[PDB]
This record gives structure tokens, sequence and C-alpha cells, in this order.
């Protein structure tokens, strides 16, 4: 609840953006 | 020209600090690192202060 929320600052890094939106989602999905 | 005899038997006994151990420091602990956990949320979320 942390991670997401409307505070108005900052962007989603690339570096952990890979490690989470890509791999651990196809981690997940499978 | 009245005297009588005492017999004073003294017995000391120390409490166990174990029962009341558990009892009384490991909830407050516990509730303590439970606000810790209560302050990693963000005060905009207003469930902080429910909290």
């Amino acid at each position: 609840v942390r991670l997401v929320h409307k505070q108005d600052l900052q962007r989603p890094v690339p570096d952990w953006l890979r490690h989470l939106v890509l791999d651990r989602i196809a981690w997940i999905l499978c | 020209s009245n005297s009588y005899a005492e017999m004073k038997f003294y017995v000391i006994i120390r409490r166990r600090p174990l029962f009341y151990a558990v009892s009384l420091l490991l909830p407050s602990i516990f509730l303590m690192v439970v606000d810790i956990v209560g302050f990693c949320l963000p005060p905009d979320s207003g469930e902080r202060v429910s909290f």
C-alpha cells in the first residue's frame, strides 16, 4: 500500500521495473 | 512480673520472575513493533491515524 499510491512524486526505476513488471511478472504468470 | 517465651521463625521467600515475564514484556514489545510497522504507512493514506 506504500508502493501503490498517489503522492505526486518520482517515477518507476527501470532497473527494478524489469525485475518486477517483466521478470517477476512472467515468473508469477506461470 | 510476667514474662513469656517467644520463638520466632523468619521465612524468607523470593518470587520467580518467569510467569510474570512473558505476560508483561512480550505484549508491550509486540504492540511496539506493530506500531513501528504502523509508521511505514504514508500520512496521505489516512488509515495511519486509525492505525
